[PDB]
């Protein structure tokens, strides 16, 4: 479940 | 230890090689610096404190190396976006192996270093801010709040504007920057967690916004 916070680093 | 609590380095992220600002919290040992740092990253604070081994901070990059005091052969730090060359990426230590300039451009390629390999040979869009490696014993410890590196990567349509309107970078159905936000993955567009209700972040690997179904 992808979180913009897990996402922040490409 | 070489490094204090409240002083303000760079700690490497041992996954993907890159550096990122961070501050020292706690200073612990082990058993000679094989110490162990805990930081609290400045803009992560979802991460809380981490623990670092010592090889992996240093002090906080501060000193930028103009173009034309670029050599090549010098180890630097620099940005740049394995995944998308194009677009800023991150802080990674690099061997710089060639310039070239010419009426045009001004040409940066290094021998990137990551993880575990190296990636030769790319070729460095932000020649303007390419970083000193601070070196142990030499320079003193920043201790004052140092200006924040710019790390990517770049909203080309909102301009990352961290104050502006985005149905791109942000919210796909509003922008507000407003920890548990969630992303579609077919889109790749962001979505909140409210904007049909929820609860705590699904099982599922993944998850998705209305638009790609
Ligand atoms: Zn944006
Ligand atoms: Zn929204
Ligand atoms: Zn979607």
């Amino acid at each position: 479940a992808r979180t913009k916070q897990t996402a922040r680093k490409s | 230890s070489l490094y204090k609590v409240n002083e303000y380095v760079d700690a490497r992220d041992t996954n993907m090689g890159a550096w990122f600002e961070a501050q020292v919290v706690r200073v612990t040992r082990k058993a000679e610096e094989d110490v162990i740092y805990h930081v609290k990253y400045d803009d992560y604070p979802e991460n809380g404190v981490v623990q670092m081994n010592s090889r992996d901070v240093r002090a906080r990059a501060r000193t930028i190396i103009k173009w034309q005091d670029l050599e090549v052969g010098q180890v630097v730090m620099l940005n740049y976006n394995p995944d998308n060359p194009k677009e800023r990426g991150f802080w990674y230590d690099a061997e710089i192996s060639r310039k070239r300039e010419t009426r045009t451009a001004r040409e940066l390629y290094a021998n990137v270093v990551l993880g575990d390999d190296s990636l030769n040979d790319c070729r460095i869009i932000f020649v303007d801010e390419v970083f000193k490696i601070e070196r142990p014993g030499e320079g003193s410890p920043m201790v004052d709040n140092p200006m924040r590196r710019k790390s990517g990567p770049s909203c080309k349509h909102c301009k990352d504007d961290v104050n502006r309107l985005c149905r791109v970078c942000a919210c796909h159905l509003c922008g507000g920057r407003q920890d548990k936000q969630l992303m579609c993955d077919e889109c790749d567009m962001a979505f909140h967690i409210y904007c049909p209700p929820l609860s705590s972040v699904p099982s599922e690997d993944e998850w998705y916004c209305p638009e790609c179904r």
